[PDB]
């Protein structure tokens, strides 16, 4: 008609989607249809049991039932419990359940949400990681922190920067506190870490020559 | 069935599924039910929110396209043309969707657009979550050279040439 078709198979009870054998003609196509076809059956069983209403469409987002973001709140506060008792790995175990429940949230329902939450608890583990030394998993959970929230999240910044100096990657600890000073939290926790880092450069290979 | 950003795979999908054909010998229509046809149409709504949103990246991007002559100028009403014909299937879409159920058409795209948005969030945050093993290697060798703080106190018997 006005598209091309597709010849595709139904599996009754599974309520599955099938492709046919080599339907489009080319592998690149076939691979395409069978990802779109898995990401399809996997909305199909999302919708059919995370639906809680009659009406089996998701409702809109803006309205959010909030039990999740209870529940997230709770583990995050038994992980900080866990923290300032300074026995971290359980305070990690639990924010790390945290980020779980959080990035499982329907995908229909406010990205938004999810990036503040995972922004905090992010954040968070990082700093409970860089207590135990462990550098560089903790400058990872500060950059998805920051990659969660750009601005007003100077404290993953500023986290990640110390873990990159820690480690040696003075230069990548410099330009990254650098450009998160241009999106503006409170600065001068972040500006102290930049006035120790090119202070460090300066003399790092004053030494050299 | 021509588009400025390829075939319409999630739309081919969706008719397909409405306009299913013989599975075998039989010619009966295997009976496919309505709540894969929504799942299908919300499939489609998400391509179109990646491709719309797309469009009107290039437009603020090439911008200064306006001020390149004849030849560039072309090139912007090219864009203008895509985004008019990608909002019709937008509309196409919204009227399916009030089809299927009355006045989802009015918050399909919301819901599309909020899928669209996490699934690009968790591909981001995967490169980073990726990068962090071969950092903790990278790491590892580096950490050799630096001396141990444990007692740093006590050093090393330094080198007198005698």
């Amino acid at each position: 008609d006005t598209f091309t078709f597709i010849p595709l198979h139904i599996d009754p009870k599974s309520k599955a989607i099938s492709a046919a054998p080599n339907a489009l003609g080319t592998p690149s196509a076939n691979k395409a249809l069978e990802t779109e076809l898995a990401a399809l059956n996997a909305l199909h069983r999302a919708l059919h049991t995370q639906i809680e209403g009659p009406i089996p469409v998701p409702p809109p987002p803006v309205p959010v039932n909030p039990k999740r973001s209870a529940n997230i709140n709770k583990l995050r506060e038994s992980g900080n419990a866990e923290y300032r008792k300074q026995r971290y790995g359980d305070a990690i175990k639990l924010y790390t359940l945290g980020l779980q429940m959080a990035l499982t949230r329907p995908a229909w329902e406010p990205a938004g949400l999810v990036r503040d939450e995972i922004h905090q608890l992010y954040s968070n583990r990082a700093q409970a990681y860089m207590q135990l030394g462990q550098w560089p998993e903790a400058a990872a959970d500060a950059e998805c922190s920051v990659e969660a929230k750009r601005q007003g999240n100077a404290k993953a910044w500023y986290r990640r920067g110390k873990c990159l100096m820690e480690m040696r990657r003075l230069q990548e600890a410099r330009e990254w506190v650098a450009r998160g000073l241009e999106f503006e939290g409170e600065e001068k926790e972040l500006a102290e870490l930049l006035k120790e880092i090119d202070s460090k450069l300066a003399a790092e290979k004053a030494s050299r020559d | 069935n021509l588009y400025f950003q390829g075939s319409h795979l999630q739309r081919n999908i969706y008719l397909s599924l409405l306009h299913m054909e013989p599975e075998e010998g039989q010619e009966k229509a295997p009976k496919v039910p309505d709540s894969v046809i929504r799942a299908a149409l919300l499939r489609r709504a998400v391509e179109d929110i990646h491709r719309i949103i797309q469009i009107r990246t290039a437009k603020a991007a090439c911008s200064t396209l306006l001020q390149r002559g004849s030849v560039g100028d072309d090139l912007w009403q090219r864009f203008l043309r895509a985004e008019k014909e990608m909002e019709d299937e937008l509309r196409d879409v919204v009227m399916e969707a009030n089809a299927l159920v009355p006045g989802w058409g009015q918050i399909i795209f919301q819901s599309a657009n909020e899928i669209a948005a996490n699934k690009v969030l968790r591909d981001r945050l995967e490169e980073i979550e990726a990068q962090t093993a071969r950092d903790k290697e990278w790491w590892e060798k580096r950490r050799a050279t630096i001396k141990s703080e444990f007692m740093k106190e006590l050093d090393a018997e330094e080198a007198v040439e005698k």
